[PDB]
RNA sequence: ACCCACUCGGCACCUUACGAGAAAUCAAAGUCUUUGGGUUCUGGGGGGAGUAUGGUCGCAAGGCUGAAACUUAAAGGAAUUGACGGAAGGGCACCACCAGGAGUGGAGCCUGCGGCUUAAUUUGACUCAACACGGGGAAACUCACCAGGUCCAGACACAAUAAGGAUUGACAGAUUGAGAGCUCUUUCUUGAUUUUGUGGGUGGUGGUGCAUGGCCGUUCUUAGUUGGUGGAGUGAUUUGUCUGCUUAAUUGCGAUAACGAACGAGACCUUAACCUACUAAAUAGUGGUGCUAGCAUUUGCUGGUUAUCCACUUCUUAGAGGGACUAUCGGUUUCAAGCCGAUGGAAGUUUGAGGCAAUAACAGGUCUGUGAUGCCCUUAGACGUUCUGGGCCGCACGCGCGCUACACUGACGGAGCCAGCGAGUCUAACCUUGGCCGAGAGGUCUUGGUAAUCUUGUGAAACUCCGUCGUGCUGGGGAUAGAGCAUUGUAAUUAUUGCUCUUCAACGAGGAAUUCCUAGUAAGCGCAAGUCAUCAGCUUGCGUUGAUUACGUCCCUGCCCUUUGUACACACC
């Protein structure tokens, strides 16, 4: 948003540029396209030889 | 830039004079009031409203231009 | 003579930094506030000045020694980052060439800028990045220009004129372009609303774009900018941000005192390509079924059909999704990023086209878009506003974008007859079918449509096709001009525009130069929209026909990057 605010010698341009969070986008999408997330692996057990339950 | 020509001829307004205009009813002694110069016609005009006499003219003026009735 | 090793004394060189230093750099310029080996010489802000004077040397030019008055806030050293260079070295690009295309420049006319002219020819802009730009196609309007005529729309406060009237208007005539009571003749009207004055406002397409906001153009068809911690430097700073390689790209690969991130790029967004799959549609259609016409008569072919119903979604339309990732493979290369061909595929040039766009530069443009604005100008004999009329179009010429032409791949007459992006009427007079009258322009009576519903399938134009001409400034070309009919509008003369007939110029392919452009592109062709009462030779889009030639390069041109140099930093204006 632009504003011109009026003084004595003159005019002078106000221009503020904003910028709220993505994450917080609610009804838009929520974040930047250069956003990239990996979801995080879980730790194995190896081996356990085959073992069948039985219900 | 430039400025300033004339021809002369610088002019003025209206003049509108003063008088003092109503000495025009001719009251007798003791004690009633004749009126001179007879009023006007026209439904918006109340009979107070007189007709200014020059020539061939009798002319209404609280009508703004409007009907001049000459008698 | 050569070699190898040692050693003195030399001309140098490399690497280092315990040290030094303002730094560049120094094996001395190191052993310095932890200050002392011996000694000679010089200097104590810049200038005045190596000047004056005296002494002395010389043949002379000159050498040596050598002040001060006065003046002045810096001069100055090394290094740093920028800026610039008429320094190199790499690059990038059809606003650059290569190869070619189509031209422009030559001609006619159309328009813009200049000059000239004029009562006025209002004005902004001058290389790219001014000249069909100001949306700038002006008959009044627009208008700012010129010749003239009214108006206050001078808020408000103070003072005065003044209810014995402060002030307003005016019929007819004079007057005026004017049926302007402008002003005057004359004499009614009018009633505290104004008038005169000072102060103060206001209005202005008056000035200043070199006072500013805003917006915009260019650098930029660019690829550039920044910070964390870590390395360097006393420091400003630097490295990260780089030899090479690679991309359109600071895009990456890679190399590596850097590692890992941020903006810009990319991602993103829009539109264009693909959905015999999903959800649907009498404002979209296809099929079937009725109703029906013509021809063949064997059923068939081709149409008409207010919904007459059945059924559907391939066309279409727009919701929802899927698809491409340069995938597969084969080449090549630091077998890295990539690049290359075939295959597959709707699509493989960033899939094509845009939209958006970092910091930074300009005294770039715009007070003539604004009730954005500072200052100055003016403010009532107005630069305000309006009314009347002319002018921006004025024509010995110079320059720019274009339009139409020189024809036979053509003009002309018939004829076949194919689009998309569009837009449209309520306080109306728009998009308009159809029918009637008109050679044409056009008029008139109806009609639907606020529109996927009516205009429209916008039956566009190049074009295809059968002919008339036959290469002759020709039947190519249509300037110029005359006469006649219509149309927009209060108004058309200097002729808004259109038609009809007659007139039939230049131009026989255009000199030096010079622009745009690499694929559904170029170029040819028309349409719709902007503007608009009328007026497109212009623009913004759109489809129709559809190539030749590159797949490269740094030679001209331009610009980006490092290296370099600097006495610039208000930065080569
Ligand atoms: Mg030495
Ligand atoms: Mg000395
Ligand atoms: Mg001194
Ligand atoms: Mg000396
Ligand atoms: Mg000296
Ligand atoms: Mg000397
Ligand atoms: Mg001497
Ligand atoms: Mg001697
Ligand atoms: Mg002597
Ligand atoms: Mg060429
Ligand atoms: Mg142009
Ligand atoms: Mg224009
Ligand atoms: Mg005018
Ligand atoms: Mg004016
Ligand atoms: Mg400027
Ligand atoms: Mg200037
Ligand atoms: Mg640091
Ligand atoms: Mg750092
Ligand atoms: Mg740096
Ligand atoms: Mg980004
Ligand atoms: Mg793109
Ligand atoms: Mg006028
Ligand atoms: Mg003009
Ligand atoms: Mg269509
Ligand atoms: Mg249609
Ligand atoms: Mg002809
Ligand atoms: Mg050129
Ligand atoms: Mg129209
Ligand atoms: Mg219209
Ligand atoms: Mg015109
Ligand atoms: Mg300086
Ligand atoms: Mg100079
Ligand atoms: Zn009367």
């Amino acid at each position: 948003a632009t504003r011109h605010v009026l003084m004595r010698q003159g005019v002078l341009g106000i221009k503020v540029k904003i910028m709220r969070d993505p994450a917080k986008s609610r009804t838009g999408p929520k974040a930047l396209p250069d956003a990239v997330t990996i979801i995080e692996p879980k730790e194995e057990e190896p081996i356990l030889a085959p073992s069948v339950k039985d219900y | 830039k430039k400025v300033y020509t004339t021809p002369k001829k610088i002019k003025h307004k209206h003049k509108k004079v003063k008088l003092a205009v109503l000495s025009y009813y001719k009251v007798d002694a003791e004690g009633k009031v004749t009126k001179l110069r007879r009023e006007c016609s026209n439904p918006t005009c109340g009979a107070g409203v007189f007709l200014a006499n020059h020539k061939d003219r009798l002319y209404c003026g609280k009508c703004h231009s409007v009907y001049k009735v000459n008698a």
